[PDB]
C-alpha cells in the first residue's frame, strides 16, 4: 500500500532524520508506511534477523504483511513486506531447495496471474 | 414371505408402511413366476394412496387386455443437502458445497451467525 | 446390514485404483481425466477446483 | 398478492360473513345471507412435476371475514403473498474454498 | 448499536483493530471515535464479523444482510444414474436399464 | 498470589432468570480473552447435551401426511410446533420419558395441557400446540430423550408404535453465546483484557452449568496431551 | 503422485513403453503372484493400518518402484519368446 | 470405547532433533480439532517464557546506524546477528544478566568467544557474530533478560548506559508453530478431525516441552471459572 507524506521526504542527507522522523512518526507527522526520499520510516523502525521474526511480530498485530520492512534474507537485507516474504516461504516450502525457488520467483511485483 | 408382512393386504402394501428400494410393492404372479412391482434402487419414502381400477368399471375404461391396474403413491420428505442447489431473483445459481456447523461460521459482534455465504467473485 | 468392515474392505479395494471422470461435451482431450477416489460422505462429486477451467465445468 | 390471488391457489371469501368452522380438510362458512358453503381442501395433491400442493387454513372457529379475504393459504403461499424461498442471511465474503 | 450498549459494552479491541485497518483503507473518515466511525461503515452496508474458527476478526469489513432465496426444482438431474451390472438391450448387446 | 493471581481475573456473574447469564473475568494478560472465549463458544455451541422431542404418536393417524378430523393444524405442523417444545428433567440419571396429551372440545391446546409428570418440567406452558375446533378428540404421546448435538429423525429410528413418526431433534439447551474482550486498565500495565461472555439458553440448562460443563469438556479434551506415544 | 515419475521417464524412450512394461510386470505379478518380487528383503511397500502393503493391495505401483530398483530388464526381443510366453501361461 | 474412550485421541510424535516437532491427534470428533489447534497455537507463540538480547552497549557507538572502523559489519548487522543468539539460565533465580566482550584481533568474533558466565549458557556457539579487520576494537557488553512473547524494543526502553542501544526481543522459544486440521474417517463415519501441529522452535526447549508447558497454562486458565463471585 501507499498513503501519503505531509513532511519533509528528504531523508538520504540527514542522520538525524532517523530519530527525527521517528519523533514525527510517534505523533502525525508521517505515517508508518511513508512516502520518504529513500525509505520509509517502517523500514527504518523495523529490522528483522531472519523471516520467523517478521511473520512472528506480524502475529502479534505490530506490523501487517503488507507493510514494508528490511528483512535480513539468507544473505541480504531486503526492503519488502512480511506478505511477499511468506509468498517465497510458501514457494521454497512446497519444493525442497530455495536458492531455486528463490531464482524462479519475482519477489519485487504483486503476483498477477 | 418374511417380508412379506408388509403385504397387508392382497397384494397392495399397507398404507403408511416405510419402503427401501428394493422392497416388494405390488405382488403380481405370472405363469408360477413372480413378476411383482418392487422400490427401484435409490430412495423411497411412506405410502400415502393406493387407486385399483379392475375390469368392474364403474365409469372407467382400461387398455385392451388389461384386467386391472394399481398405482401407488409414495412420498417423502427431501430436506437440503449438498446435491441440492439453490439461487436468488437475481440469477445467482449455486451449489450447496458445504453445511458447515453453527460454531465454525462468521457471526456478528453479537453471537448471531450468518446463514449462507456468498462468493464476490461472481458479482 | 452394512457393517464398518464392509466400508474397511472398499477403501482396502480402491487403495491404488483410479477413475475416469468425464464432462459430456469434451471438447479436447482434457475433457477425460483420471482420478483417484476418495471416499466422502454426501450426494455429489468433489472435485479439485484447479481442474475447473480443464474441464469447462 | 396479486399472483396469489390471479393463480387459483388459496381460498377467499366470496362474500362478507363470518366462518362457520374449520378444520384440517374442509372449511366451513356462513355468509351474510345465512346461506352456509363448505370448501374442501386438496391436503397433499400430487401435481404434474411430483410436487405437493396444500391448502392449509388461515382462519379461526368464530372469524369474520370481509369480501375477497384470504380463507387458506396456497401451496407457495405465507398469507396471500407469493413466497416460494426463504429469507436469510448472507454473508458475501470468499470463505475457504467452498 | 442501543441495544449493544443497553447491555453496557462499548466498542470490542477486534473492532478497535478492524476500525484502524479499514481506516489505513479510506473506506471510515480518519479522526472520529469508534462510534461514528462504526455507524459511517455500516452506512456502506459492511458490518465487522468474527471468523468463529479462530475468533479474530475477519480483516476488513464484510457486506452482510436478508438475501431472499430459493430451491429450485430438483428432478432425477442430480440423482446418480451409476450403475455396474444390469439389463442389456435385445438387438445389440449394449447395456441399457 | 498477587503478580500473578491478583494480576489475574476475579470472576464475577450476572444472571436473569434461567435464560440469559453473563460472565465476566478481569483482568487478564493481553491475547488471552480470544483464547479463551472462543473455545468455550466452540464448545458451548457445540458438545452441550440436552433435551428434545424424540418420537411422536398419534392415536388417529397412521402416518406423516395425514391430518386429524377436527384439527385445524397437519400433522407437520404439530411436529413442527412439537419441535419447540423445552423440557427439563429434575433427575440426571432420569433419560427418556413419554408425555402424554388427551384434548377435546374447542380448544387451543397449548403445551400446558400435558399430564403432568414426576420429574419433568415445562418452563414454557404457553407453547402453542393445536386448535381443536369441535368433536376433534387428539390423542397423542411424544417420546423426549437427552442427547448432545443434532441428530436426524431416521438416523435414531425409534419404534416404539407400528404407527409412531419419528422426528428431528435438537440436543442443545444452548440458544446462543457471544464472548466480548475489552480494555482494562492495572497500575503497573495499561492494556488488559476483561473478557466477558454472555450465554442465552432455552431454560433447560440454566447458563453457569452449561459454563461448568464446557470447562469441564475442554479440560478433559486437553488431558488427552497428557499422554504421548 | 506416484514415486519417481520423472525417473520412470529418465530411462525409457518412450512413455507408452513404460506404460507396457510396468503394465506387463503386473501381469506376471498376478500370475504367479506376488513371490516372484525383486524387492523383498527391506524395501517392501508399507501400508498404513497394517503391513497390508506386503502381498497385494494394487499392483501397479508394485511394478513401478520395482522398475525404479536396477533388479528389472527390458527389451524388444531379449528372450527367445517361444519358451517363456509357453511356460507363462501353464502355471 | 472406540467412540469416545479407545480414542483418546492418538497423540503420535515425530521429533527431528531440538527445532523440529510434529505432532498428530487422531481421531478427534468433529468441531474440536480447530477448537484445540487455535488457543494452543496462539499461547505458544504469545505467552512461553524465555530469554532474549534485550539491549547492547558498544564503546564507541553514539548512533544505532553508524559505521564502526575496523569492522565490515555496521551497527545495524552487528545487532541483528545479535538477535537470534540463544542463551538458556541454570537456575530459576536469574531475571538479567550482563555479558561482555573484549576482542580484538584479524578474527571472527563468534558467540563462543564470550566470555563465560557459570550460570548461564550458549546453545549456539558457532553463531558467527561478527568479523575483525585489522586488530578491531570491539568492546561490547549486552543484557539478556527473560521474558514471554515478542517485545519491541521502543516501548520497554531498558537503559543501562547513557549511549546504549535498544534491542528487539524476541523471548519466545518457539521460532513458528504451524497447524493444520484435516477431516479424517473412522470406520463407519467420515466427520472427524484428524488434528496436526507443526513447531520449529530456537532450541532452548524440545517441542514436546513447549507443547506441554501450553496445555498446562491453558489448563490452569480454565482452571480460574472454579471459584466464583
Amino acid at each position: 500500500r501507499k498513503e501519503k507524506k505531509g513532511a519533509g521526504l528528504e531523508f538520504a542527507t540527514p542522520e538525524e532524520a532517523l530519530a527525527a522522523h521517528e519523533r514525527g512518526e510517534v505523533a502525525l507527522n508521517a505515517p508508518i508506511k511513508v512516502a520518504g526520499r529513500e525509505t520509509s520510516v517502517g523500514r527504518l523502525k523495523y529490522v528483522f534477523a531472519n523471516p520467523d521474526e517478521a511473520l512472528l511480530a506480524v502475529a502479534h498485530g505490530i506490523v501487517d504483511l503488507q507493510d514494508v520492512v528490511t528483512v535480513r534474507y539468507m544473505g541480504k537485507r531486503l526492503e519488502t513486506s512480511p506478505g511477499r516474504i511468506l509468498f517465497a516461504r510458501i514457494v521454497a516450502e512446497a519444493v525442497e531447495d530455495e536458492k531455486v525457488a528463490w531464482e524462479l520467483i519475482q519477489l519485487d511485483v504483486p503476483q498477477e496471474k | 414371505e418374511a417380508a412379506l408382512r408388509d403385504l397387508d393386504e392382497e397384494g397392495v402394501v399397507r398404507i403408511g408402511a416405510e419402503v427401501k428400494p428394493g422392497d416388494i410393492l405390488v405382488g403380481r404372479t405370472s405363469f408360477v413366476k413372480d413378476t411383482s412391482l418392487r422400490v427401484p434402487p435409490g430412495e423411497g419414502g411412506i405410502v400415502v394412496r393406493t387407486v385399483r381400477l379392475r375390469r368392474g368399471d364403474p365409469g372407467v375404461e382400461l387398455k385392451p387386455g388389461v384386467r386391472e391396474v394399481v398405482r401407488v403413491y409414495v412420498a417423502q420428505k427431501r430436506k437440503l443437502q449438498v446435491g441440492d442447489k439453490l439461487a436468488n431473483r437475481h440469477g445467482n445459481k449455486g451449489v450447496v458445497a458445504k453445511i458447515l456447523p453453527v460454531e465454525d461460521m462468521p457471526h456478528l459482534p453479537d453471537g448471531t451467525p450468518v446463514d449462507v455465504i456468498l462468493n464476490p467473485l461472481g458479482v | 446390514d452394512i457393517k464398518d468392515e464392509v466400508w474397511d474392505a472398499l477403501e482396502e479395494v480402491i487403495h491404488g485404483k483410479v477413475v475416469l471422470l468425464n464432462r459430456a461435451p469434451t471438447l479436447h482431450r482434457l475433457g477425460i481425466q483420471a482420478f483417484q477416489p476418495v471416499l466422502v460422505e454426501g450426494q455429489s462429486i468433489q472435485l479439485h477446483p484447479l481442474v475447473c477451467e480443464a474441464f469447462n465445468a | 398478492e396479486r399472483v396469489v390471488r390471479d393463480s387459483l391457489a388459496a381460498l377467499y371469501a366470496e362474500e362478507d360473513g363470518e366462518v362457520a368452522k374449520v378444520d384440517g380438510n374442509r372449511i366451513v362458512v356462513r355468509y351474510e345471507d345465512g346461506r352456509l358453503v363448505e370448501y374442501p381442501l386438496r391436503r397433499f395433491y400430487r401435481s404434474n412435476q411430483g410436487t405437493a400442493l396444500d391448502q392449509r387454513p388461515r382462519v379461526v372457529v368464530g372469524q369474520r371475514v370481509r369480501k375477497g379475504d384470504l380463507l387458506a393459504d396456497g401451496p407457495a403461499s405465507e398469507n396471500g403473498f407469493l413466497a416460494l424461498g426463504q429469507n436469510v442471511l448472507v454473508a458475501i465474503m470468499p470463505f475457504d474454498g467452498y | 448499536f442501543g441495544k449493544r450498549k443497553g447491555e453496557g459494552f462499548g466498542v470490542d479491541k477486534r473492532e478497535v483493530e478492524v476500525l484502524r485497518r479499514a481506516e489505513k483503507l479510506g473506506l471510515v473518515t480518519p479522526g472520529k471515535t469508534p462510534e461514528e466511525q462504526l455507524k459511517e461503515l455500516f452506512l456502506q452496508g459492511k458490518v465487522v464479523l468474527y471468523d468463529g474458527r479462530t475468533g479474530e476478526p475477519i480483516e476488513g469489513p464484510i457486506v452482510v444482510g436478508q438475501m431472499f432465496i430459493m430451491k429450485l426444482y430438483h428432478m432425477v438431474e442430480d440423482k446418480m444414474h451409476a450403475r455396474s451390472t444390469g439389463p442389456y438391450s435385445l438387438i445389440t448387446q449394449q447395456p441399457l436399464g | 498470589m498477587l503478580d500473578s493471581k491478583l494480576k489475574a481475573p476475579v470472576f464475577t456473574v450476572r444472571t436473569q432468570g434461567r435464560e440469559y447469564g453473563e460472565f465476566v473475568l478481569e483482568p487478564l494478560e493481553r491475547g488471552f480473552g480470544v483464547t479463551l472465549g472462543n473455545p468455550l463458544r466452540r464448545i458451548l455451541l457445540s458438545s452441550i447435551p440436552g433435551t428434545a422431542v424424540t418420537s411422536v404418536y398419534i392415536e388417529d393417524v397412521l402416518h406423516e401426511f395425514s391430518t386429524i378430523p377436527g384439527v385445524k393444524e397437519d400433522v407437520v405442523e404439530i411436529i413442527l410446533n412439537l419441535k419447540e417444545l423445552v423440557v427439563r428433567f429434575l433427575n440426571p440419571s432420569l433419560q427418556t420419558v413419554t408425555l402424554l396429551l388427551k384434548a377435546e372440545g374447542p380448544k387451543e391446546v397449548k403445551a400446558r395441557d400435558f399430564l403432568p409428570v414426576a420429574d419433568v418440567e415445562i418452563m414454557n406452558p404457553d407453547l402453542h400446540i393445536a386448535t381443536l375446533e369441535e368433536g376433534g378428540r387428539l390423542n397423542m404421546e411424544v417420546r423426549v430423550d437427552r442427547g448432545v448435538g443434532y441428530v436426524p429423525a431416521e438416523k435414531h429410528g425409534i419404534k416404539d408404535r407400528i404407527n409412531a413418526i419419528p422426528v428431528d431433534a435438537v440436543f442443545s439447551p444452548v440458544r446462543r453465546v457471544a464472548f466480548q474482550v475489552e480494555d482494562t486498565r492495572l497500575g503497573q500495565r495499561t492494556d488488559l483484557d476483561k473478557l466477558t461472555l454472555r450465554i442465552w439458553t432455552d431454560g433447560s440448562v440454566t447458563p453457569l452449568e452449561a459454563l461448568n460443563q464446557a470447562v469441564e469438556i475442554l479440560r478433559e479434551h486437553l488431558t488427552y496431551f497428557s499422554n504421548p506415544q | 503422485a506416484e514415486p519417481g515419475i520423472d525417473k520412470l521417464f529418465g530411462m525409457v524412450d518412450s512413455k507408452y513403453r513404460l506404460t507396457v512394461v510396468v503394465a506387463k510386470r503386473a501381469q506376471q505379478l498376478l500370475r504367479h503372484g506376488f513371490k516372484n518380487t525383486v524387492l523383498e528383503p527391506e524395501e517392501r511397500p508399507k501400508m498404513q493400518t497394517l503391513e497390508g502393503l506386503f502381498d497385494d493391495p494394487n499392483a501397479v505401483t508394485w511394478a513401478m518402484k520395482e522398475l525404479l530398483t536396477g533388479r528389472l530388464v527390458f527389451g524388444e526381443n531379449l528372450v527367445p519368446e517361444d519358451r517363456l510366453q509357453k511356460e507363462m501361461e501353464r502355471l
